[PDB]
């Protein structure tokens, strides 16, 4: 039974949701940002390995060169440190757990899929979902094997289909970062809108009718 | 029972506060049967606001019969 | 007629606004771009599925293969599950009923076909949208028969028109999807000043002049 | 003369005009999207109308049956009812007159060809602009005459140049689509900033003063 | 026919307040009825701030009357 | 001891916030957004390089022009002047410097890469992020050569890729700029909620009881 | 030394900012509201100045008749009167002038480039920024000369990458715009904070208790 210590109360309680509500999505968009970053440095690049076959309908593609970088950017995006996790926001050094209610919970409300929660030996982390990116990779294989020395052969009726399907996956991520970026429409305004725990000083504070 | 000059003024807004609240009871139950709409919104400030102004006026009517003849009783005498 | 459970029951009220109403929209888009992700896959997969002939116009082209995917997605899209339902929004175990009469409030605002309300043996449930699928997948028939053995035999023309009408189906899938998602701006924009109803806590508690 | 009226009248115009503004583009906005979808459908189905001849560069194109699907498309969407609509928002039951005042100040803003205004009988209405489907439907009777029994016989030198030509007709009737929906973040956003006219009652229900 | 200096204070601001309550609803159905265009939504805007405005003037100017003549009844002696 | 004194350090700090904290970000954005205004400029000045190439599917694309374009835009926006630097928001004449835990501060939450920090002899100072452009005018390169004298031989396919890699990075710095504007929602909204230390006056001279 | 001229100072001070900031701020609203538009208009009759060329992939484009257009609007704006002004919100007969001081330190916020001070000979004026507009003038004809006595002709790849740079300016532009009117949450709200200068009204006239 106090009213001192309650807005001390209220002081740290705004500051203990900020990192673990309004933080959290702050690291998550700023990761995300960096994994598209990644893939528009990674597609940007892509524009250099076509050539013409036979001067015809039909343009070499490199497979082996895609397929290594996609691989690489995987590779180094599946570890655990501050630049490929999500949840719980870490900064600075060294690695921050989380437990499995409050990871699960987070990844439910972000709607991703089962296939980004890791084991960081003690707890547990979120990472960026690869299914899309992996998919790409698997159905790039579907396109053939690497028999020339170089790259593949592939006419326009093919490339046609494979550059929609690219284009459709980079939509999908295009999307999926719209996404989490108007979260904050419905996030950054409801904290501002819970900020009016103000009133719990305002109003009790007004209160000197207790003592005239 | 019994009633001074002041019951009865107090009284003499209750029967619109009354009307008031089963009014804006059904404005909430309405717009929780539908929210899709402006004009429910409209209409609950329209509410809100005439029972806030029935409060408030009721409050200043007491006050101002209270005060209208503390001054008269102080000099009493 | 009380005041003290009037603030308990716009609290109630708008809790429940929340999962009957943006929830609800929430879950419409969750599954809706689940079904856009599903089908992208599925189109990424048609990469591999031409083979140039004749040296010319003709293009081997797939179709038991697309004929078999489609069917499956759609098998699995017809049913009733948490991935597969966008209204009452189910979530986390069993599946929840709905009337006549709020379904077709719902279709009528969601702009959906009338041919997509089924029962769930006791109650009524809202499907996605399978018409355009449907008839992609008989139209695709029109292409000719499987009389080869692995693929149909058609030249470039017949393909161009083919690929414009999947285009354009899959256009209107894209801007179906566009329309859930700006309906933010029909939901959250009202819901941030539907919000506003704590007035009725904030606006009756500046009544202390009846206590003075 | 009393101010309890003019917030009935502010609760009342506020939504004369969600039926009246706003609910006019939803129906727009619908009926058009019917429109490209019922198009995207007879674009699909004309696809397999096509057969190489004397194994070159020469296509048959099957103009009797465009012919025919596009004349009955004209057919079914040059009458005024629900689907074939756009003002004044009929929705229920019959057809709802309107004026031509308010028809000329809606064409003026809709920026749209003249040929769209018809007389019901009794009132106006606006229906769909068909002046680019009827121009290439009466185009693609000036490239030839259904001599043989079934379909044209056609080098593919100027086939390319007329399916180009289609589909421009078609980018120009999904630009218009985009137009339309469009629209709504010039009117949504228009009407979430006019639904600010409750200020009307905010400031007027806080000037109290009056009576303390 | 009674009008006191706190009834002749109000006549004064009465018959503004009426021209004011009569054009603000003229500027509201007109822009009922054409609402695209944004100088209609700042014509009405202007009308009501005038409006209110000018009550809250009304509203001000009686109470400052109002201690004035409480505190010649307080020295009234 | 006195309390005189914190009402005019409520003014001077308010005032060495007005001009450190949302000063920064009205510079920041300011000559960010003329940063983009100049890329504009290029960009839409770039429409006014391309060429048939045998009036077929090549499409000459010019490389030279571009190359010493966005080099002069990298060596005109690399060094530090008035238009060149984000904090500490120089502005009037010379070059103001910072130190580095502030540079470090500031980096972390307006989410730059830390190849930004660039020293003027004493302090430090952080610039715009110019690693997408750079890394596109590096890319630019890799896309072939310019053997002949004008302009490269681009064909279709490549064209496209290479058009979708620049409409990515566009995109990408749309985000970007989105992003930073945002950033007024998050800072303008805290120093309006700020400035309400204006209540610390007001407050503390209704404790007029102190002397009746 | 008297308080009544301190209410005097109050009343004429309350005056001398809200025309003077307020109004100014309103006015270049006004006046840079009505040259977007005069914007709109011109992108309106320019979206019905298209055609296809050789019937096929190019586009015809009217040069000439948007250079002229551009140019009247241009030089027609770059006049000095009541709606091409900006400071000092020119109103009522003649043309009011300015002096550097107050001209440099309001367009330092407005944040224009320095082509944008006119000299009305006796003193100084601000107009808006047609610099972007020249450019898009300066640069519609970089896409070379007009061959044709009507209109140019050029592949679509062109075209797309002159309408990307026109879309790209019209919406550097349309942020202009809106930084310009969310100006108002620096201006406006900031005014209705400072005329609490009436609070000298308010509390130095309840010192009344020096007369008892």
């Amino acid at each position: 039974i106090s009213d001192a210590e309650i807005w001390d109360m209220v002081s740290q309680n705004i500051s203990a949701i900020g990192d673990s509500y309004l933080g959290v999505y702050e690291n998550v968009v700023a990761v995300y940002t960096d994994f598209y970053q990644a893939f528009s440095d990674i597609l940007s690049k892509m524009g250099g390995w076509l050539l013409p076959g036979k001067d015809g309908n039909t343009v070499k593609l490199d497979v082996t060169s895609l397929k290594n970088d996609l691989n690489s950017l995987v590779n180094k995006y599946n570890q655990i440190n501050s630049n490929t996790v999500l949840f719980p926001a870490q900064s600075g050094s060294g690695v921050k757990v989380a437990t499995e209610a409050e990871a699960r919970q987070w990844l439910s409300e972000l709607n991703l899929p089962n296939s980004c929660l890791k084991s960081y030996g003690s707890g547990y982390v979120v990472t960026v979902d690869l299914t899309p990116l992996q998919k790409m990779v698997q159905d790039i294989d579907g396109l053939g094997a690497p028999g020339k020395d170089s790259k593949l052969e592939m006419d326009n009726a093919k490339y046609q289909a494979w550059q929609s399907g690219f284009k459709a996956q980079e939509e999908n991520m295009k999307t999926t970062l719209q996404t989490l970026t108007q979260k904050y429409s419905n996030a950054n305004s409801l904290y501002d809108n819970l900020v009016k725990v103000l009133s719990s000083t305002i109003s009790s504070s007004l209160e000197t009718a207790k003592s005239f | 029972p019994w009633s001074g000059y002041l019951d009865d003024v107090s009284a003499k807004f209750d029967t619109g506060v009354d009307n008031l609240q089963t009014q804006v009871t059904e404005a909430l139950d309405k717009l929780a049967a539908k929210p899709s709409d402006p004009a429910l919104l409209a209409a609950y400030q329209s509410k809100l606001s005439e029972y806030n102004l029935y409060r408030n006026a009721q409050s200043n009517t007491v006050k101002v019969f209270k005060d209208i003849d503390a001054a008269i009783i102080q000099n009493f005498r």
